[PDB]
């Protein structure tokens, strides 16, 4: 089996930047090499076939080069809609194989999150479990700290975060943190607070509520 | 251009069998349809890259398989229906993933001219389907509970309000969420599912509306179709 090695694994660049993705084959595959783009939750789309041919309908800012073992995909001017994963693929010989992919990530200006907190619904308590949700909407960069406090007590080990894929239009992220505790515990305490720390905020922002208000 | 659409995916026990289909529509140069082309099946395990599985030429010949599925999977096609099939047997946990059918670009046969390309080119995958999900697991399906994430007074941040649905405790992936039957799309974020310690998934969908909202949750493996109205506390 021919191995294709893509580097780097992940690449960050600013809109307008000239970007170069590389593919190395473990053996000489001449020009029998294709490039695909895949956006999260979507099927791949062909960009370049046989090393250097731009597929019909693909924007001209994409170009491909190389032969033998060393190949490049070049994006002459990175656009926000370009975020996603890029794969090379070889058909010199069966089995057909793909590179492990290079993820492209946009660098943009800082943008502070808007923060919202949600108490558990009545239907859910009715069933013995309490989920408290914190939402950080449309921010950049991705790194954020979300700290839970119950009656001012710093919580840990009972929350999970999820983060959206980088937005294709404005290159921001959104994040949710879910604090889960039993109905018993939720009923113990009164003040529930989400404290968010982020580069776009001059100081931590807190959203909270009082149970049953 | 030719278009592809896979189907047949679902949750199955290890050891069981399952048949995927792929239907071609549209057309390319010279009004060619899928039956003029060689086609492969390609899969993608959760969070991983792409793995070629099998190829079949336009006329049904020159079949080959990746070692990982040789002797268990069988590729075939019915050109009268412009349909491709992948018959999977003796499935294992590591067969889990999204399965794509993918058309190779070079024209391989023209029945109306009695022409057939001498060789199987197997060049670039110029058309892919949207994929169909296969989950192979011993665990039984569980449908989601849907709870409202209710906007409250003082919740305004920026100039906007947020509301949502908490889709909790389901297996396996995936669930789809829409809002107001798809009439509301601006400002919607549906988060990636997180695996909980319980072994069940949980996910939230939220929407931001400036300063009647219904979320429609679908989980096919459990035949779940829920519409939950979300109103202020």
């Amino acid at each position: 089996d021919i191995q294709l090695t893509q580097s780097p694994s992940s690449l960050s660049a600013s809109v307008g930047d000239r970007v170069t993705l590389t593919c190395q084959a473990s053996q000489d595959i001449r020009k029998f090499l294709n490039w695909y783009q895949q956006k999260p939750g979507k099927g791949p789309k062909l960009l370049i076939y046989d090393a250097s041919n731009l597929q019909r309908g693909v924007p001209s800012r994409f170009s491909g080069g190389g032969s033998g073992t060393d190949f490049t995909l070049i994006i002459s001017s990175l656009q926000p809609e370009d975020v996603g994963t890029y794969y090379c693929q070889q058909y010199d010989g069966l089995p057909f194989t793909f590179g492990g992919g290079t993820k492209v990530v946009i660098k943009r200006t800082v943008a502070a999150p808007s923060v919202f907190i949600f108490p558990p619904s009545d239907e859910q308590l009715k069933s013995g479990t309490a989920s408290v949700v914190c939402l950080l909407n449309n921010f950049y960069p991705r790194e954020a700290k979300v700290q839970w406090k119950v009656d001012n007590a710093l919580q840990s080990g009972n929350s999970q975060e999820s983060v959206t894929e980088q937005d294709s239009k404005d290159s921001t992220y959104s994040l949710s943190s879910t604090l889960t505790l039993s109905k018993a515990d939720y009923e113990k305490h009164k003040v529930y607070a989400c404290e968010v720390t982020h580069q776009g905020l001059s100081s931590p922002v807190t959203k909270s509520f009082n149970r049953g208000e | 251009q030719v278009q592809l659409q896979e189907s047949g995916g679902g949750l199955v026990q290890p050891g069981e069998s399952l048949r995927l289909s792929c239907v071609g529509s549209g057309s390319s140069f010279g009004e060619s349809t899928l039956s003029y082309y060689a086609v492969s099946w390609v899969r993608q395990a959760p969070g991983k890259g792409l793995e070629w599985l099998s190829i079949i030429n336009a006329g049904g010949g020159d079949i080959d398989y990746a070692d990982s599925v040789e002797g268990r999977f069988t590729i075939s096609r019915d050109n009268s229906k412009e349909t491709l099939y992948l018959q999977m047997t003796n499935l294992r946990v590591e067969d889990t993933g999204v399965y794509y059918c993918a058309k190779h670009m070079s024209m391989q046969q023209v029945v109306s001219a009695g022409w057939e390309r001498a060789d199987l080119v197997g060049d670039a995958f110029d058309v892919w389907g949207q994929g169909t999900m296969v989950t192979v697991s011993s665990a039984s399906t569980k449908g989601p509970s849907v709870f409202p994430l209710a906007p409250s007074s003082k919740s305004t941040s920026g100039g906007t309000a947020a509301l949502g649905c908490l889709v909790k405790d389901y297996f396996p992936e995936p669930v789809t969420v829409s809002w107001n039957s798809g009439a509301l799309t601006s400002g919607v974020h549906t988060f990636p599912a997180v695996l909980q310690s319980s072994g069940l998934y949980s996910l939230s969908s939220v929407v931001t509306v400036p300063s009647t909202y219904i979320c429609n949750v679908n989980h096919k493996p459990s035949n779940t179709k829920v519409d939950k109205r979300v109103e202020p506390k």
